[PDB]
């Protein structure tokens, strides 16, 4: 039974989505209970035909930088996803709203953990396709970040993608112009948007013309090394963008804080 | 300036 295994609390988050706070009765494990309407499901996969989101979550459900799927149920008109819920958390979007531009030491720690998480997805055959501050939780006690909402993701492939369901203002210019992209280089573009967002306090681009324009104006004081990493991630030509390895070897990325150090210095 | 969320889709 579904209503017998979990105590169901209130709605979580900040729109047209249905995710409830919950606790697992077996052991009081905090959980997030996500309801997905069958009629709204974009892509389907198979294990038993299930939403692709379930397939992707199972593939990455090993490592703590990605949300863990604990279980799922099918219902007449919906699927229900039981996700392991960290607490206390705030998502990175609200975190940046309240604190403004992050100090580079903090953005370095956050960005590094996002890189490790995305690398984990790719190693598991999963492309998230909606990397953004709204899809990142911060465990305020442990200083650990969690990538959430794989509802726009896809199996990772090396050929061209011609569909996209993520966030337009994080999507790369080859998607804007030609409605095609490759997975890794598109991911790196969104990581550039994300890094700018962290060190400047908001995303750089709001309109298609800015996205394809290939000019990055810095509205806050940002180190030359960080600016260079950001501009590299936002190279207009996909093959000019860095690989994950090049990102993590960039001089701006050296001497990262551990998660616990991050929490003690910046979150406690 | 106005910072805002952006829904997926
Ligand atoms: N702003 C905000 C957003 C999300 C959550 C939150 C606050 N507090 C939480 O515990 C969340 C849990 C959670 C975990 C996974 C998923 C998903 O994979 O879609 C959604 C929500």
């Amino acid at each position: 039974p579904l209503e017998s295994q979990y105590q169901v609390g209130p709605l979580l988050g900040s729109g047209f989505g249905s995710v409830y706070s919950g606790i697992r009765v077996s052991d009081n494990l905090p959980v997030a209970i996500k309801h997905v309407e069958k009629d709204r499901i974009s892509d389907w996969g198979e294990l038993t035909r299930v939403p692709m989101e379930v397939v992707l979550l199972k593939k990455v459900s090993s490592f703590s930088g990605v949300i863990r799927l604990l279980d799922w149920f099918e219902r007449p008109d919906s699927f229900v996803l039981i996700l392991e819920r960290p607490e206390p958390v705030q998502d990175l979007f609200d975190f940046i709203t309240e604190r403004g531009a992050l100090q580079e030491e903090l953005a370095r720690s956050f960005f590094w953990q996002v890189l490790e998480a995305v690398r984990h997805c790719h190693n598991c055959g999963v492309l998230h396709r909606d990397i953004k501050d709204e899809n990142i939780l911060i465990d305020l006690n442990r200083g650990e970040l969690k990538l959430i909402d794989f509802g726009s993701g896809a199996l990772l492939k090396d050929t061209v993608y011609t569909d996209f369901d993520g966030t337009r203002v994080y999507s790369p210019p080859e998607w804007i112009r030609y409605h095609r992209y490759h997975g890794r280089s598109a991911a790196v573009w969104s990581l550039g948007i994300l890094l700018y967002d962290m060190v400047c306090g908001d995303i750089p681009f709001e309109h298609d013309e800015e996205i394809i324009g290939g000019q990055v104006f810095f509205r806050q004081r940002v180190s030359s090394e960080c600016q260079h990493l950001i501009r590299w991630c936002l190279a207009l030509r996909p093959s000019d963008r860095p690989t994950f390895e090049e990102i993590q070897n960039h001089p701006w990325m050296q001497d990262v804080l551990l998660p616990q150090e991050t929490a003690e210095i910046h979150l406690h | 300036r106005k910072r805002r969320r952006h829904p997926s889709g």
